[PDB]
């Protein structure tokens, strides 16, 4: 089906302490390929999954050189939106920026995206066109009209809908054996008492890749979404997923309660009755 | 593959 | 500057056996800053062989980081997960729950 390749940048300032703590991190779906630390002692762009050791040297010293190079803008924009929203040398400041591309499934283009922010707002944004930006506020429209002058809509629009696309097929290709799987969830349900006339049946997902699913409660066949307990999919660690959603039923009722699994790993989506 | 480079904000 | 308080889960990778060896996961959600500190206790004491993955962030700019670590879960050994944040007046704990 559609993948998707994602980078993840975050530059955290340390004002007197040491260089901003700069972290980046690459994605293919669901599973992280790449990481960098500048914490860490290697200063390379290293390696997260298996596969990507299909590459060659070359590719580690011109990751590294890249990184390095997003690192020392952060540095720089860390700065400058200091001074932009008037702020202290003292206080530590986060900028986070993401960016990536969707193919379908004959792995061809379906959109490419940019995104910045300072603090955990919305900075500024290439739009869907590739061509126009999104200014969150004053200062992020100065930081646009630089962006327009200097032609970077253009830049991201070339790496979007080529190299970015040209690499998810060749690490699609070499990590075939795992990212194109797709792990069905182990599915199970359990029924604890709670009350003296009430009961708690909790649906759950489990081993499932990738993390993408869906978990109803209906009652008699109905959507029941106002009773229920729902948990953010969490990662187990071992590249699969995990999942729960209980609801509160009256004890007797029980057998009115349907629990739903839709997960793309799945032929035809998954009903469960205590 | 990262971008070449990031222009500053 | 905007603050988001931590979401905490304290799980195990596999279904809990006494006897065999799991981990023992705590993931941490929806906070910013970024700065977070985040401790696995084992029966109250703290673990030293806890590792956790590269941060990185949600659609809503918030950031999300998995600790873990190897153990063997038992009858008489308890867990939790000691998370502080900017956002708490006081380190949080959520004891580790086998059904949940």
């Amino acid at each position: 089906g559609s993948h998707s390749m994602r980078y993840f940048f975050t530059s955290v300032s340390r004002p007197g302490r040491g260089e901003p703590r700069f972290i980046a991190v690459g994605y293919v779906d669901d599973t992280q390929f790449v990481r960098f630390d500048s914490d860490a002692a290697s200063q390379r762009m290293e390696p997260r999954a298996p596969w990507i050791e299909q590459e060659g040297p070359e590719y580690w010293d011109g990751e590294t050189r890249k990184v390095k190079a997003h690192s020392q803008t952060h540095r720089v924009d860390l700065g400058t939106l200091r001074g932009y929203y008037n702020q202290s040398e003292a206080g530590s400041h986060t900028v986070q920026r993401m960016y990536g591309c969707d193919v379908g499934s004959d792995w061809r283009f379906l959109r490419g995206y940019h995104q910045y922010a300072y603090d955990g707002k919305d900075y500024i944004a290439l739009k869907e066109d590739l061509r126009s930006w999104t200014a969150a506020d004053m200062a992020a429209q100065t930081t646009k009209h630089k962006w327009e002058a200097a032609h970077v809509a253009e830049q991201l629009r070339a790496y979007l809908e080529g190299t970015c696309v040209e690499w998810l097929r060749r690490y699609l290709e070499n990590g075939k054996e795992t990212l194109q799987r797709t792990d069905a969830p182990k599915t199970h349900m359990t029924h604890h008492a709670v009350s003296d006339h009430e009961a708690t049946l909790r649906c759950w997902a489990l081993s499932f890749y990738p993390a993408e699913i869906t978990l109803t409660w209906q009652r008699d066949g109905e959507d029941q979404t106002q009773d229920t307990e729902l948990v953010e999919t969490r990662p187990a660690g071992d590249g699969t997923f995990q999942k729960w959603a209980a609801v509160v039923v009256p004890s007797g009722q029980e057998q009115r309660y349907t629990c739903h699994v839709q997960h793309e790993g799945l032929p035809k989506p998954l009903t469960l009755r205590w | 593959s990262l971008l070449m480079w990031i222009t500053q904000a | 500057m905007i603050q988001r308080t931590p979401k905490i889960q304290v799980y195990s990778r596999h279904p809990a056996e006494n006897g065999k060896s799991n981990f023992l996961n705590c993931y941490v959600s929806g906070f910013h800053p970024s700065d977070i500190e985040v401790d696995l206790l084992k029966n109250g004491e703290r673990i030293e062989k806890v590792e956790h993955s590269d941060l990185s962030f949600s659609k809503d700019w918030s950031f999300y980081l998995l600790y873990y670590t190897e153990f063997t879960p038992t009858e008489k050994d308890e867990y939790a997960c000691r998370v502080n944040h900017v956002t708490l007046s006081q380190p949080k704990i959520v004891k580790w729950d086998r059904d949940m």
